[PDB]
RNA sequence: ACACCAACGGCGAAAGCACUCUGCUGGGCCGACACUGACACUGAGAGACGAAAGCUAGGGGAGCGAAUGGGAUUAGAUACCCCAGUAGUCCUAGCCGUAAACGAUGGAUACUAGGCGCUGUGCGUAUCGACCCGUGCAGUGUUGUAGCUAACGCGUUAAGUAUCCCGCCUGGGGAGUACGUUCGCAAGAAUGAAACUCAAAGGAAUUGACGGGGGCCCGCACAAGCGGUGGAGCAUGUGGUUUAAUUCG
């Protein structure tokens, strides 16, 4: 072992940010366009 | 005592405000658990990476009656308690085979509750 | 503002030491530099009278036991006040060391400032008195809150 | 400020002050900053009057209230109205908003 | 209830519609002349559908969660926070017919630069087979000429140029209220005034100020020190009180 962290590095493949997303309420296209517009532009 | 086999799973319930470091065998009878509320301090302090380090250390320091070589860790959930816990287990340095995530990834099951507005 | 121009620090008047000159500037109260000079060298001539080592050795060995490695800086994030400890530098620990040493030396009564600074100085040299206890109570508070960062 | 409150200091310029004036001051100012729980240090209420039949200019009654509070700064409000009573009620309203600005800004 | 797929994507007249599969069935688009020969457009009144919440009847009820109840913050808290939590949420059969039901843009046809796209089909190139290039159309998007516009902007999907058809508007309150009538199990929906009162009510843009909106940078501004005031005594100044005056500023 060495102090390298590939679980965090691999973790951003399918981020735990789908769990900070799912704590608060099911809300419609205003905040899904805010979160998924900022997310469709974060990957481009 | 226990079955006395030095391989066994470790689960880390890293909550948004807490951590739980439990350790159990292959069948699932727990040999020890120790959380952030276990190791003394309690309140807004628990659930920080010092609580993950101390709770993991006081969790797996009591398996020296076993002396488990082949470790494997199965963490769960979001929070600031993951990376300090893995640095704690790698600090104890026992034969960590593979860490893994078993977090509940729902397929739109239940409605999560109201947004906070704070 | 950016920075301070680097530093100029001279050594001791009669021993050529940059620490003891720092201590004679810290015992100075309003310009009476010959009197603070007098108090420090009567403390050294007192420390030759108590034990029989170098006063640099008992002084530096004293202030090693006063200097902290970490202290509480009550910082803020988002309006929330964490008591998070941040590792203090070296010469900062010198200034704090002779700070607590000197102010605590201005409490132990009975006799003139030579005996007062001598007594609290050897109490720093033996882990007793009040300056090293002040090190502990400012040291066991930053130890008490490591759950912040 | 009858009891337990901030220390009251009046100023009377061009104005002979009466019972109803400073009574209306401590009751309107003091009893509208009576639901406070504030240890404000000092209230300077400076109550001057001007003009109309007194001198040149329209009839004016002008009050300034200043609070030297511990709680995040000092505040002052000057209003100028047709009567003393409308002045002091109006400054009473302004200082209600300024103190709710202070208390409400202490949050989290 | 249906993660990744999910796309500035496809379909529907709109509302809406996404786990997959099957069945019945609507609608769109494209080609050949294969047929009829103006059968077209709009639409008063009318009829249908019509998110969510609501109501009748019966199921069902995990999560979430009005009301409610307790705890907290708070001067107070019927609220934001937290813990329980009922109607409701889902389904069957209905009623209700309103939404920022928004593209804040009724529908239809004809005509008027381009660039960059996406979706569906069609032709030719290229290979002979997936590509790939141009294109013929239809639809969807983004910058944009002309023109229009008070401006912002819109711009072949016009807010352009014209033609047709229907609706609705004529200052702001009063007021989507009053009264009447129809509909509705009720909740209410629709139709819809006036008395009186005001000289404004509004739109777009600009300049400032301000923000418990950002970004940047100084200042003994905070932080780090050092020394004080506030405590005591006195000197002095002011306010108040008193006095014939305690001059006035």
């Amino acid at each position: 072992n060495e102090e390298r962290l590939l679980n965090r590095f691999r973790r951003e493949v399918m981020r735990a940010g789908v769990i900070q997303e799912c704590k608060r309420r099911r809300y419609f296209e205003n905040k899904q366009e805010e979160k998924k517009r900022k997310h469709r532009e974060a990957a481009k | 005592s226990a079955r006395k086999i030095p391989k066994g799973v470790i689960h880390v319930q890293a909550s948004f405000n807490n951590t739980i470091v439990t350790v159990t065998d292959v069948r699932g009878r727990v040999v020890s658990w120790a959380s952030a509320g276990t190791c003394g301090f309690r309140g807004t302090k628990r659930g920080t990476p010092f609580a993950a380090q101390t709770a993991a250390g006081n969790a797996i320091r009591t398996v020296v009656e076993q002396g488990m070589q082949r470790a494997e860790v199965m963490i769960k959930g979001p929070g600031l308690g993951r990376d300090a816990a893995l640095r704690a287990i790698r600090r104890s340095g026992i034969l960590l085979s593979f860490v893994r995530d078993v977090t509940p990834m729902p397929h739109n099951g239940c409605r999560p509750p109201k947004k906070r507005r704070v | 503002r950016g920075t301070v121009e680097e530093k100029t620090a001279k050594s001791d008047p009669i021993y050529r030491n940059r620490l003891v000159n720092m201590l004679v500037n810290r015992i100075l109260k309003h310009g009476k530099k010959s009197l603070a000079y007098q108090i420090l060298y009567r403390a050294v001539k007192k420390i030759q009278q108590k034990t029989e080592t170098n006063p640099l050795s008992v002084l530096r060995q004293a202030i090693r036991g006063v200097t902290p490695d970490i202290a509480v800086k009550a910082r803020r994030v988002g309006g929330s006040t964490h008591q998070v400890p941040i590792e203090i530098g070296s010469t900062q620990g010198k200034a704090l060391a002779i700070r607590w040493l000197l102010g605590a030396a201005r409490k132990r009564p009975g006799r003139n400032m030579a005996f007062k600074l001598s007594s609290e100085l050897v109490d720093a040299a033996k882990g007793s008195g009040d300056a090293v206890r002040k090190k502990e109570e400012t040291h066991r508070m930053a130890e008490a809150n490591r759950a912040f960062a | 400020g009858p009891l337990s409150s901030v220390k009251l200091i009046l100023q009377g310029r061009n104005l002979e002050v009466s019972d109803n004036v400073r009574s209306h001051v401590e009751d309107k100012v003091g009893k509208s900053v009576a639901k406070h729980s504030h240890l404000v240090r000092e209230v300077d209420v400076r109550l001057s009057a001007r003009g109309g039949d007194l001198s040149k200019g329209p009839k004016l009654r002008r009050c300034e209230v200043t609070l030297f509070t511990k709680r995040h700064g000092v505040i002052r409000a000057e209003e100028d109205a047709e009567s003393l009573y409308s002045s002091i009620d109006l400054v009473s309203s302004i200082i209600q908003r300024k103190l709710r600005k202070i208390k409400d800004k202490v949050s989290d």
